[PDB]
């Protein structure tokens, strides 16, 4: 249901085994748990400016 | 010996670490220093 566009690279971020969603400054999600892997991956949005 | 607490709807600044371990936390209502 999180819906976004960007790039799924790999996060390197240590998520506690409850997380689901990672946050860096404000209401944007940067790290994302795979609903079925449970490999934690990064949205960076895509190359702009 | 066993300890009960009551809960209270309180705004906390919660210090996450580089892990994301909430390590220190400051009560926002507590005293004039904290506001």
């Amino acid at each position: 249901g999180l819906k976004g566009t960007g790039v799924l690279t790999e996060s390197n971020k240590k998520f506690l085994p409850f997380q689901q969603f990672g946050r860096d400054i404000a209401d944007t999600t940067d790290a994302v748990r795979d609903p079925q892997t449970l490999e934690i991956l990064d949205i960076t949005p895509c190359s702009f400016g | 010996a066993y300890y009960v607490g009551y809960l209270q709807p309180r705004t906390f600044l919660l210090k996450y670490n580089e892990n994301g371990t909430i390590t220190d936390a400051v009560d926002c209502a507590l005293d004039p220093l904290s506001e």
